[PDB]
């Protein structure tokens, strides 16, 4: 979705 | 002597009807606010009562533009020069 | 506003030709719309009020909420102590 | 009824012990009872930011105003309430977040209705558009993770079937619908989190909104305001550069000062 | 101290109709209401009416079938019970109070200071 | 995997999002924001008072056994 | 009331592989998960998956070695267990619920209303 992932599901 | 008190209250009624007009979301809601219950009864009242922001509001203006260009859908989006061009065309052929 | 007055002069059918050439001869639907817009206005007005700056009096109201809450809780804590105090007497 | 009066106050003021008790033992209660403004328990709890009450209400089936509560929560930026509502089978199981405002207005399921007739916001405003309008960066991210996108409103002189029939039908809802879509596209919350190159996207969108200001003379101020939003977003990104490499990326794009 | 005495109770077959009367003696009874107490349970509200006539009914089971009303001038409180059910069998009390507050619209027994003796209503199916 | 330009863009956008959130937190507090805190105390009061009542009922039934 | 029945459990040697199946009977099971209960301890989460397929795994010991999945259309829940360890010996339950909330991402047993009978998994080293 988002272009950038700044954070793999936690 | 209490002129400022009453002028302040008049503006409260003036921007209430502008506030209600600002909330209209489709044509039916606008046609209810402007025509009352297409005779623009409330638009004529707002001009008569000098409720300028009601008449100048984009919701009212878009309704006036539709009546302004009744059968001139093409001329609505034409440039100013073309509109001035058709004035001369009308002027030359007016008789 | 002035331009609209110019437009309204031409909406009537009487002013057709230029002056030189004019010589030759249960609730109703409106009530439903009004109810929607007024409710839309009341909720919008309440949202706009909630966007106003908070005053000192509004903050003092919260300060008194903590003041009232503190008295209720501390007395409630004291109720636990007295209940356990009389529990020892039976035991 | 007294049960509904007590229940509505408990939800509105966050009386979690009472709300939980009534949702458990009471068999004569309608969770969909409304107050003097036609707001049920869910809308009252969401408005006052009662997350614990909100989750208790959403466990109760046949609860109404699910769609409006999400929009109300998004508008106020209650991130915790939003993810509680977005975890209601009305959103989780279906594709309401993914579908466009147009596709939304074809379902006619009155999901985002706040009362018998009407919606709290304009019907063209989807959850993602509303989050972008309010500039809720975390809410936009949550909706983007679900697949929500803003559909571009097409060109003004578009002769497709949709743009022709919508202009013919109303021509005022359509005009306001495209402003709302562009008002979400031009938001820094959506500009930064949607495209891989927000600076390029904002520059192109700024030109597109500037041109529409001339075309739509009556809504010129609305489009000029949105153009300035894209104008000062790229200035804001340029203001954050701290070394030459970052500046050379913003100015030259991917030394031609493109 | 206002004096409340209940009358009209008795044994009725299911689906029947009953009318309970409450004679009030005193002036500070601006808030009156009816309360039932089924055996083995706690006293719960049924209806409550102000002096101006604003009423609220407890739950939705009694709404539409139970009606509370007051002569007001004649100092009498009435409870019109229709479509009686076996679970309606309880002891019915009328209570009065000078003031209640924001909790009046809940019909809660603890908000009423003066109570009658109560009349037994037994609905048999 | 990402190009260098993508790495720079990701840094600046995250730098923008955090800077935008800091700037929002510098805006004036409205009445609605304060009402949210007032409801936090309202909800907290109901939870605590009921919790205090739970202590009383537990001790009330403790006397019956004793 | 959704009906959950577990299958696939048994005795496996350490480091082995197992696959647990959960047959669900009902429609309001938008949230499902797997829970284990080792003897002498409390029931704890293992994994949880939504209808859209978003999953979360309890702890990091099961991450990468346990995989939860659901036919969804065919109303079946699967737990692929690989690299089994002796501490994985427990009773495994599948639970379902119509709604969880903000606490879904914690995989907490108290948030699930419908439970299966549970199948015993005994990993021997
Ligand atoms: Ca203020
Ligand atoms: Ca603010
Ligand atoms: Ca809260
Ligand atoms: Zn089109």
């Amino acid at each position: 979705g988002p272009a950038f992932m700044f954070n793999t599901s936690l | 002597e209490f002129k400022n008190d009453y002028r302040k209250l008049s503006m409260q009624c003036k921007d209430f009807v502008v506030g209600v007009l600002d909330l209209c979301r489709d044509s039916e809601e606008v046609e209810a606010i402007l025509n009352g219950d297409a005779s623009l009864s409330r638009v004529k009242l707002a001009i008569k009562y000098e409720v300028k922001k009601f008449v100048a509001h984009p919701n009212c203006q878009q309704q006036l533009l539709t009546i302004w260009y009744e059968n001139l859908s093409g001329l609505r989006e034409q440039t100013i020069a073309i509109k001035c061009l058709v004035v001369l065309v009308v002027a030359l052929g007016l008789p | 506003f002035a331009r609209s007055k110019l437009w309204l002069s031409y909406f009537d059918d009487g002013k057709t030709l230029p002056p030189p050439f004019s010589l030759v001869p249960q609730p109703t639907r409106y009530q439903q719309i009004m109810k929607r817009l007024i409710k839309r206005y009341v909720l919008k007005a309440q949202v706009d009020k909630e966007n106003d700056e908070v005053n000192e009096g509004e903050l003092k109201e919260i300060k008194q909420d903590i003041s009232s809450l503190r008295y209720e809780l501390l007395e409630d804590k004291s109720q636990a102590t007295e209940e356990l105090a009389i529990l020892i007497h039976k035991l | 009824t007294a049960e509904e009066e007590r229940f509505l106050d408990a939800a509105e003021y966050g009386n979690i012990p009472v709300v939980r008790k009534m949702l458990e033992e009471s068999k004569t209660l309608n969770v969909n009872c409304v107050d003097y403004m036609g707001q049920n328990a869910l809308q009252l709890a969401v408005g006052n930011e009662h997350l614990e009450v909100t989750e208790l209400l959403l466990k109760k089936e046949n609860l109404a105003r699910i769609g409006d509560a999400l929009l109300l929560a998004i508008s106020k930026g209650y991130v915790r309430i939003v993810e509680a509502i977005l975890n209601h089978p009305g959103f989780a199981a279906s594709k309401r977040l993914t579908l466009s405002p147009c596709e939304q207005e074809l379902q006619d399921d009155d999901f985002y209705a706040y009362d018998e007739d009407g919606t709290r916001f304009s019907p063209d405003i989807t959850p993602i558009i509303l989050a972008a309008h309010c500039q809720k960066y975390e809410v936009v991210h949550m909706l983007l993770m679900k697949g929500a996108r803003i559909e571009r409103p097409h060109d003004y002189f578009c002769k497709c079937g949709d743009c022709m029939e919508k202009q013919r039908h109303d021509s005022f809802s359509h005009s306001r619908s495209r402003i709302n879509a562009y008002k979400g596209l031009a938001s820094p919350a959506y500009l930064s989190l949607s495209s891989e190159d927000p600076v390029l996207t904002a520059l192109e969108l700024s030109n597109e909104l500037a041109k529409l200001a001339n075309i739509e003379k009556e809504f010129k101020n609305d489009y000029r305001k949105l153009s300035m939003q894209c104008k000062d977003f790229v200035v804001g990104v340029l203001d954050l550069c701290r070394d030459s490499e970052e500046v050379e990326a913003i100015l030259n794009g991917d030394a031609s000062l493109s | 101290q206002v004096q409340l005495q209940e009358s009209g109770g008795g044994s009725v077959q299911s689906g029947g109709s009953l009318r309970l009367s409450c004679a009030a003696s005193g002036d500070k009874n601006y808030y009156m209401g009816w309360f039932r107490q089924a055996p083995g349970k706690e006293r719960e509200g049924v209806a409550a009416i102000k002096s101006d006539g604003e009423t609220r009914y407890a739950d939705s089971s009694v709404t539409g079938r139970f009606t509370i009303s007051q002569d007001n001038a004649k100092k009498t409180l009435y409870l019109q019970m229709t479509s009686l059910k076996p679970e309606d069998t309880a002891m019915y009390y009328c209570a009065a109070d000078r003031y209640i507050g924001t909790r009046w619209k809940y019909v809660r027994p603890e908000d009423y200071s003066y109570w009658g003796q109560g009349t037994q209503v037994t609905v048999s199916s």
